[PDB]
RNA sequence: GUGUAGUAUCUGUUCUUUUCAGUGUAACAACUGAAAUGACCUCGAGGCUC
RNA sequence: UUACUAAGUCUCAUGUACUACAU
């Protein structure tokens, strides 16, 4: 008859809870393309203060972690603090450790102390190597140092067992261990020196490595002696089939968090840009682009603009210059939208001229060329506009006509383009891009 | 796995080797001359090299590779008393720029007089003994002594607050003063 | 005040017989 | 030039509950049982310690 | 001038032989 306990310690800050869904999508794209799976994921935070940690802890952390929250921290901290099981896929050095330590500290702190007959622990962190266990435990101590109500003992192989037994004699709220040693300690002396009965929180870090180094049997047996309503988080740089299979076995309604696994834009889309200095030059490029394309002759294009007034203007402009377009926007009667869409889907080598906001929902097949005439200002809009050309192997090209003053636009391009896409273009255009993006970035 | 290196046989009578250790004996097997261990494949050889065994033998092989004018001044003894017991105080006077005018070459000139407690167990004559002397010495002038029958007087207990400039000893810093401007040495 | 800065044979030693400290009298 | 079951032998790797008592052993090893918690002193060692 | 002795157990891999059994 299990003892009930609290796992959700998260109070969403007002500023975060005010965020809309579109805002949250955008924040995830900007944070190195965070991808989530699972139901009910809390919104990412962007500041240590949105987590409701005491001043002590705040001072301590800062001290402990210098600079901005990492993408993994932004998303994993509120999900774990909320008591959810979590799969966190991110590289070593992404700061993942505090992502689980803070919530673990909080959870263990809240539980009643160990009785005079209870060994502990309440929290268990498993690592595949002695070197990682020691590193994790060093972190832990930087927190248990201030607070004498909480101990951690590090239990690994390649190290005296008797030494660690002397520790565990005194009871311990937290254990950091390699799987073999832990199992060895559990079974030792009728399992009377270490109990699993009070473990409510298990973390497995570098989880892919645990299978690599043969620990499936040990970690599987450990999870079998742990209450199944425990909170469990699995952190790993990769997600091999073995881990995927293990998570299904040990987790409930997990939230998976993957940082920039793949590109925000399909890698088969060829992203390009041209930096211009007047609307006129932008228009000169747009025309050169439309003619040039013909020498490579389905093959259709879509010019995206930012407003209905711009769409009308550019439509007339392009007309006066011998180029006929199928123009579309929400200020036009639906009947003529349909006429233009059908004309576009009908006529060979047609050109659609469309507002960026209608891009996600356009009912047309993928195209060979997207010309973004007004650099978009969000990551979400960039994905929807460029995605109009995405088509696995048959993906075409998306090109942005950017103006010298469009700093945020350059920030988006610098974040969504592949490095090798920026290399193949003129090194001065490239250099301006990076300068534009850096200026925007320090602008905040 | 051999990386294209040629390991000559042991009997070929030794081109520099990467490791001048792993050889091939009269037979085809590979051996570590130090470790005297046989290895079937080059992979086993690399396990041997990456193993602690071979390393220990390497360290053992490295260990094998390494293998006075004498002028009596004037003292002024006087029975003192403070609180809570009784102590002695001596006032020793020195020359009045009479002879020290010929020697001023900063040769320990900055060094003040020094005192030490000597047991009479050792004397130039060695006749009688059994008491202590509070000897006081200065470079040019002659040494001076004062008999101390009482086993202990004025032997205080942490007078100052434990500051560590030993000078010569606890005795000197603890209870001496050197009026160098007037040439008067006080001791108590 | 004044602290200014500027600018292995585990089973082998048991087997050897050191499970029980021996003594020469 | 194959497959089923199974065996032996290298080498790599590593040191399993600090102690006590019994079995066991040539002595080990190994096996069998239990378990301190707290305080202090000098350079992991030490206590007619409580 | 260095007065002559080291591997063992476990674990998880590699090296190499082998024994019944079937095409």
């Amino acid at each position: 008859e299990l003892e009930p306990f609290q796992k959700n310690f998260y109070i969403e800050s007002e500023t975060v809870s005010s965020m809309s869904e579109m805002e949250v999508e955008e924040l995830r794209l900007s944070l190195d393309n965070i991808k989530i799976k699972g139901t009910g994921c809390p919104k990412p935070v962007t500041k240590w203060s949105q987590l409701g940690l005491s001043t002590d802890t705040m001072v301590l952390i800062t001290k402990l972690h210098f600079g901005s929250l990492t993408p993994i921290q932004s998303q994993a901290l509120p999900a774990i603090m909320s008591g959810r099981d979590v799969i966190g896929i991110s590289k070593t050095g992404s700061g993942k450790t505090i992502s689980y330590l803070l919530p673990l500290l909080r959870q263990v702190k809240a539980q009643r102390p160990l009785s005079k007959h209870e060994t502990g622990p309440m929290g268990l962190i498993l690592a595949p190597t002695r070197e990682l266990a020691l590193q994790i435990h060093e972190e832990v101590t930087k927190f248990t140092e201030a607070d004498t109500s909480i101990r951690s003992v590090c239990c690994t192989g390649g190290s005296e067992m008797k030494k660690q037994i002397t520790d565990l004699k005194r009871g311990t709220e937290i254990v950091v261990a390699t799987p073999g040693r832990f199992i060895d300690i559990l079974t030792l002396n009728d399992g009377k020196l270490l109990s699993t009965k009070r473990i409510t929180f298990v973390v497995m870090d570098e989880a892919d490595r645990l299978f690599d180094l043969g620990f499936e049997p040990q970690i599987t047996q450990i999870m079998k002696t742990v209450r199944p309503d425990k909170q469990c988080v699995l952190f790993s740089a990769t997600f091999p089939n073995k881990l995927r299979s293990f998570a299904v076995r040990v987790l409930h309604s997990p939230i998976s968090i993957t940082i920039n696994s793949k590109g925000m834009v399909n890698e088969n889309v060829k992203q390009k840009f041209r930096i211009c200095h007047s609307e006129d030059e932008k228009f000169d490029n747009l025309v050169q682009l439309i003619h040039e394309r013909s020498e490579f002759f389905d093959a259709k294009a879509i010019i995206f603009v930012s407003s209905q007034n711009i769409c009308d203007f550019i439509s007339k402009k392009l007309l006066n210059a011998g180029i006929v377009t199928c123009a579309i926007h929400a200020g036009k009667p639906y009947q003529e939208r349909l006429m233009n869409l059908e004309k576009f889907k009908r006529e060979k080598n047609s050109i659609l001229l469309c507002t960026e906001v209608l891009s996600r929902g356009l009912n047309v097949p993928e195209v060979s060329l997207v010309i973004i005439y007004n650099a978009v200002k969000t990551f979400a809009q960039y994905v929807h506009t460029t995605g109009r050309t995405a088509r696995g192997s048959r993906s075409g090209t998306a090109i942005t006509l950017l103006l010298h003053d469009e700093l945020s636009g350059a920030y988006i391009l610098s974040k969504a383009m592949r490095d090798e896409e920026i290399k193949a273009l003129d090194p001065l255009q490239a250099k301006e891009l990076q300068e534009m993006s850096a200026k925007f970035e320090s602008g905040m | 796995l051999s990386k294209g290196e040629n390991v000559p046989y042991t009997f070929q009578d030794e081109q520099v080797r990467s490791n001048p250790y792993i050889y091939k004996n009269h037979s085809g097997k590979l051996v570590c001359k130090l470790c005297n261990t046989m290895h079937m494949s080059w992979s086993s050889v690399e396990r041997h090299l990456g193993g602690k065994k071979h390393g220990l033998n390497v360290l053992r092989r490295g260990i094998s590779i390494e293998k006075x004018x004498x002028x009596x001044x004037x003292x002024x003894x006087x029975x003192x008393x403070x609180x809570g017991s009784v102590g002695l105080a001596i006032q020793v006077n020195y020359s009045s720029e009479v002879k020290e005018n010929s020697v001023d070459s900063d040769d320990k000139a900055k060094v003040p007089p020094l005192i030490r407690i000597v047991s009479g167990l050792e004397l130039s004559d060695t006749k009688q003994k059994g008491k202590k002397f509070l000897v006081i010495a200065y470079e040019p002038f002659e040494n001076i002594a004062i008999e101390l029958p009482p086993n202990e007087i004025l032997f205080s207990e942490n007078n100052d607050m434990d500051n560590n400039n030993d000078g010569v000893d606890e005795l000197n810093k603890k209870c001496t003063f050197w009026d160098a401007i007037s040439k008067l040495y006080y001791v108590q | 005040e004044g602290a200014e800065q500027v600018d292995m044979p585990y089973w082998l030693y048991k087997l050897h017989g050191l499970d029980r400290e021996y003594r020469c009298e």
